[PDB]
């Protein structure tokens, strides 16, 4: 049940 | 400035339970954090999927400590590197991303103690991650303090009261945020007695006794998160253990037990004054 979080941390 | 937190003891303000704790000086059953009640709680949180995997601590801008088994643990395989993880620093709510208040910071290097012995009894739990880049502090972000020889000594004693902190299970539902519980140190000798599992000098177990009425422990999830206790001393918070292992949850005449974070202080200078 997380919230997305930010694609620029994920990169 | 380690230990003292910005919306507590600098403005002068006590949580609503520390007074349990100095009264001492002579998460399950826990409750809901106050908002800056432990700004150096970290969380280990996994790319994909994205999912919780333990709780941990800062200690500098640059360095986080958690058990290693957290990171590598090969009857699970598990066995974690740099690139897998997400260490999330601020947070309150376990699972929002709480823009503008948390900050997230990737690894650059994991350090796992050489000894760390997986095989039988989770001897040594404890590892480092080397930041890319500092974290800047805030109301919600400060670190907390390593003991030294002499904060270690006076506190660590049987019946002194610590404080563990963590977002997992509240039962052997995964609470909504930070949750909170105060446990006492237990005697080597009843920690010893509990379990079939050997004991070292490495670790230390925490929790009440069957007949103190008063009850709570750590859980899954809750791994690798920070132990820690305030010194009636000079008014700081010192981590004197890790959350590493149980049988079981809140189960009577069992405890939770932690990795001695003292015992080990050698490691850990070696590595961040070897490392940066
Ligand atoms: O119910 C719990 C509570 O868990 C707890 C309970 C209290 C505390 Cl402070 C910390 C943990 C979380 N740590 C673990 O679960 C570690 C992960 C690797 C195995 N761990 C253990 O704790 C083993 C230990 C078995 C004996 C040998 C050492 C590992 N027990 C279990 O696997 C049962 C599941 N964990």
């Amino acid at each position: 049940d997380f919230e997305e979080i930010p694609e620029a941390y994920l990169a | 400035d380690c230990g003292l937190r910005p919306l507590f003891e600098k403005k002068s303000l006590e949580d609503k339970t520390e007074r349990e704790l100095l009264e001492s000086y002579i998460i399950v059953e826990g409750s809901d954090a106050e908002i800056g009640m432990s700004p150096w709680q970290v969380m280990l949180f996994r790319k994909s999927p994205q999912e919780l995997l333990c709780g941990a601590s800062l200690i500098s801008d640059r360095w986080v400590l958690t058990a290693a088994h957290c990171l590598l643990y090969p009857p699970w395989d598990k066995n974690f590197t740099e690139n897998d993880l997400l260490v999330r620093i601020g947070k309150h709510s376990r699972t929002r991303y709480e823009r503008n208040i948390e900050k997230i910071s990737m690894l650059e290097k994991i350090y796992i103690h050489p000894r760390y012995n997986w095989r039988e009894n989770l001897d040594r739990d404890i590892a480092l991650m080397k930041l890319k880049k500092p974290v800047a502090f805030s109301d919600y972000i400060h670190p907390v303090c390593l003991p030294d020889r002499e904060t270690a000594a006076s506190l660590l004693q049987a019946g002194y009261k610590g404080r563990v902190t963590g977002w997992g299970n509240l039962k052997e539902g995964q609470p909504s945020v930070l949750q909170v519980v105060n446990l006492p140190i237990v005697e080597r000798p009843v920690c010893k007695d509990s379990t079939r599992i050997r004991i070292t000098d490495n670790m230390f177990c925490a929790g009440y006794k069957p007949d103190e009425g008063k009850r709570g422990d750590a859980c899954e999830g809750d791994s690798g998160g920070p132990f820690v206790m305030k010194s009636p001393f000079n008014n700081r918070w010192y981590q004197m253990g890790i959350v590493s292992w149980g049988e079981g949850c809140d189960r009577d005449g069992k405890y939770g037990f932690y990795t001695h974070v003292f015992r080990l202080k050698k490691w850990i200078q070696k590595v961040i004054d070897q490392f940066g």
